[PDB]
């Protein structure tokens, strides 16, 4: 996965 | 974004951000929000798109759905673009992974490097494709009505009824041909009798202008 | 749009979009919306025009009519510009089809390629012509009144009556000569008696300034 | 046809 | 407009258009609208001026009068600039007709060609002259008052009376000398007695500052 | 004439 | 205006005009209007200054007084700069008359020619000097109060009284030395007794900060 | 004189 | 900030400052303030960031906490980057200390010197990292709720409940894996029975779209 | 201001002026006005700073105090920079006096000459230093409260009390060490008993975050 | 002195 | 320390 819940867009 | 003969990089302006935020707050997830977004992010980099998506206050369920859609798209991209073994040569630059296209594992200078290459690796327009797909799914999911339920009132002007019809059709989850069929069938099928008889008398080869001119008096 | 000595490409600004949206919301389909549109899309590419048309919330019947008009124009263009057989040479560029002029089957770089060519292939101004034609048909169709029904009230100042007259005339569906005849006939024909006698006394070779000065006291 | 009902302007 | 060492062409901005529209809606045909117009159209091309004139909603009688004035000016220009027989040489460019100056029979590139020439053929400033003349006639025609009727009230401060006086004088239909006479005669002639005696005591060689200082106490 | 009633400014 | 290494000419922007108009409408002829004007017309040409002065709606008495002041200044300039006999050489440019400095008998290109010369003939800053002088006379004439009448109330805080004092002093018609005397005399002379005794106890060599700190408790 | 009553600023 | 092929320095614009101030006043310390900040300070120098932080009126406790966080980060940086003995060579430039990164002991020209170097010493993005960390701690500390307390109402639509859930989750103090666990556990764990049974029937391998579509009717 | 590789001069924009004026009118002499000022005058010349100071309507006492402070600074500068005898060589430029730094005896081109020199004579940042010092004295003088009087209410949340504390501390007239002592002493000294006991239990080596987390429940 | 009461900032 | 209570950001 590249995006995760509760995490900002474009964050490592 | 990056605008043109050499390309030049500039950050997103304060009023592009303010415009996007106010559009989200006012209109939430209406269809016309999708062009506006694409209008506010032309030539943008993954960092700019993530900037626009992160500045959304509330609507966190829709933002999560968009995250999942982007996950699907990036995973598919990695499937279609396999990894290769070796260190990058001094002159060359690696090919972007699904995480680099979303701006997660790539810096701003690397994205500028991909977009400025000849031939260009348009990471910003690809990421924009994934985002716009997710926005399509969010808009279609948050549509309250169905195209099958739009019926003309007995004393409703034909103009208003057509407005409702295509308003609902624009948010429908259907391919181009299915929308062609919906237009050529349900529109005359769900009109009120006084006007429906006229539209049936016109024939299926009539334009919308002739239909609305025909039912203007009634 | 693309502005000038070499041409440079820039996306549509946030306040051009906001301006267009607010103009549509406030004034809907008044005649003066057509210049404003053309004012907000000078030098624009098909992508910019489609951006402005897609950002319209509501009024989906009129947008559908505009779509059909653009379909007619593009079909006619393809009739007048037949296809040719062969691959495009490295130095040259293909000629735009009706689908390329509307920005459907053409990228932004191809449109820039057509507009930057010498001689220029102005796809943006052609597409703009089709769009403005459709907007003319929408404005003329959504006009509530007719030029034949404008009559001066008994105690209405001549200035107001002329204002109503040319207001209705601007939205009329008539050629230049027909509008000349409407002006030279119905204006004095439909004036109130007190002023109508004076305007008849002036003669058909009088200016509007002399007519309004003549009926200022009454 | 180049434009279609319910479809955005300038869409393939 | 086109701004400067080579000249560069740019379309009219969204806020120049919005500014002009709001000025017309708020102030209609007040004298100060004429500078604002000229301020919003400096260096403009005939296409920009026609853009500003076409974006006017309502006031169609005044716009018609302006059309007729422009017709007179263009006809006179064609009288003064006779046609010539022959095809235009490759290096040269034709001289603009009255229809080309108004932007009717000329493209944007031809207007840029006339304004960028050395020596320049300033079609935009000529068309601007005709337009501003028509606006002068519209402003002077829509003035409700006359310079002869401005009289100072018995308990009106001298400052207010002078304000009304020159307010009416600015819209008057009179040459420079006639306005000089109106100022040197009617101002002291139509003042209230208490102040009129003082102004007569000053003499016709007094400044407005000395007159207003003289009648400040009364 | 160059301008005509009911017709836009700068129209052929 | 014209900004900088070569100079480049640009017309006055829409929001500079709007700013100036709104400043005049809101604050009329307050002292701080003079800097704002000078702030909105930095590097401006005579055409820009005349544009700003012509866009003033109402206040026509003050505008007339300003006209007369400019007449005095231009006449004096012509007295100090006598005419010379002969045609201008191809390389050179004539020296500006009083009518050219006000932009009446000079085109925009001639003003740009004077301001771009080496050495520069700063016609815009000269005309700006005359205009600002006239504005000084208008502000000082429309001041309702006098510096002699400002007296501290019995229960008025010292801060407010000083605010009124220097507010009136800024609009006074007095040279620098006269204002020095007014400050060193009337301020302590017209203070209320409780604070006046303290300020007398400080001595004439005290700063305003020590005076306001001294009378803060009372 | 360079400016005149009732006449715009900067007018010939 | 400094934007791009050579880099060029420009101060922070008036509307970037106004935007930041109004964002702080309206939304205080909501999560979406952090992107906006980062959006308003792209390419910015330490002087620009300190400008944005100093323009905050009120909220002085949070600003103090941010100060302390920046102190920790700078101290750690100095630990990791030890001092070196000697004078700086004419061609070279010293390495930035923790006080130079915060703009305290460095001028604007030195920061531009570090950011323009090849390789760049990105002091602005480092300082931006410290600031954004402090803002994370402030946002997480000023969150009123906990992720454990979000429970769906009996008659609350599933969309609203998910909105609350991820709204609280975005401000939580938890690593990526902990948020994954919270999502995969508490969301279905804290749903209302009617919908909770359906979500349990779907299985832990379901998307959010399928969950919200499943509980749309209930 | 003058922005960057050669420096280019531009006047202060209309919205920088409007921003400054509205900041003064709304917030008067709050601490955060000082950064905003410095933010609105980055790279500015003495003429721009005097423009911003002259556009202040009202508050003439504070403006007078600022004048006196600038007088002290300029006098000290002249003491430290003695005059020298002789005419300036053609290649060189004189050194700025205290009157030249304030823009009184220097033109705009001379200030640009000092700021563009290599090495630069930064007259604008020096004048900015004097002005900002005067603004510090005005802000500290117009502070209504004292740091010694800030005490936590019995039912006041700790967050609010700390907000008041540092709000008053930011405007205090104290050096860095004195503010360190005030923070490490009065904050815990003037807290309410319930929270004061906890803060005493933490110890003087605790962060503000741990103190506010500790007293969050109470 | 460089600045004077009642006089604008930056005036000779 | 680099920042101090009651002191502006980025001050020496
Ligand atoms: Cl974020
Ligand atoms: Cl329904
Ligand atoms: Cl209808
Ligand atoms: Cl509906
Ligand atoms: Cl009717
Ligand atoms: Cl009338
Ligand atoms: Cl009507
Ligand atoms: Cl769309
Ligand atoms: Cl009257
Ligand atoms: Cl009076
Ligand atoms: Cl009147
Ligand atoms: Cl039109
Ligand atoms: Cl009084
Ligand atoms: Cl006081
Ligand atoms: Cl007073
Ligand atoms: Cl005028
Ligand atoms: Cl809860
Ligand atoms: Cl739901
Ligand atoms: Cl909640
Ligand atoms: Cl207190
Ligand atoms: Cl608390
Ligand atoms: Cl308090
Ligand atoms: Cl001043
Ligand atoms: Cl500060």
């Amino acid at each position: 996965p590249v995006l995760f819940p509760g995490q900002p867009f474009g964050q490592p | 974004p990056i605008v043109q003969g050499q390309m030049v990089h500039q950050a997103i302006s304060p009023r592009t951000l303010n415009a996007w935020v106010k559009v989200v707050e006012e209109k939430a997830f209406s269809p016309e929000v999708i062009p506006m977004f694409s209008a506010l992010s032309e030539g943008a980099t993954p960092q700019d798109l993530n900037t626009m998506l992160n500045t959304v206050g509330g609507h966190q369920a829709a933002m999560q759905m968009l995250k999942e859609t982007i996950n699907e798209e990036a995973a598919e991209w990695d499937r279609l673009h396999p990894v290769h073994a070796g260190p990058i040569a001094p002159g060359q630059m690696r090919e972007p992974r699904g995480s680099d296209i979303a701006g997660t594992t790539s810096t701003l200078q690397e994205q500028i490097g991909w977009m400025t290459h000849n031939p260009p690796i348009p990471v910003g327009e690809i990421y924009k494709r994934w985002i716009i797909l997710g926005l399509n799914k969010i808009v279609r999911m948050y549509s309250p009505t169905s195209i099958l339920d739009i019926r003309q009132g007995p004393k409703e002007p034909f103009r208003d009824y057509v407005d409702r019809f295509y308003k609902t059709l624009r948010a429908e989850q259907a391919s181009q041909e299915v929308k062609n069929w919906m237009t050529e069938t349900l529109l005359v099928q769900n009109a009120n009798p006084d006007c429906k008889t006229i539209l049936k008398a016109l024939g299926p080869g009539a334009t919308l202008e002739e239909m609305m001119t025909a039912c203007q008096g009634v």
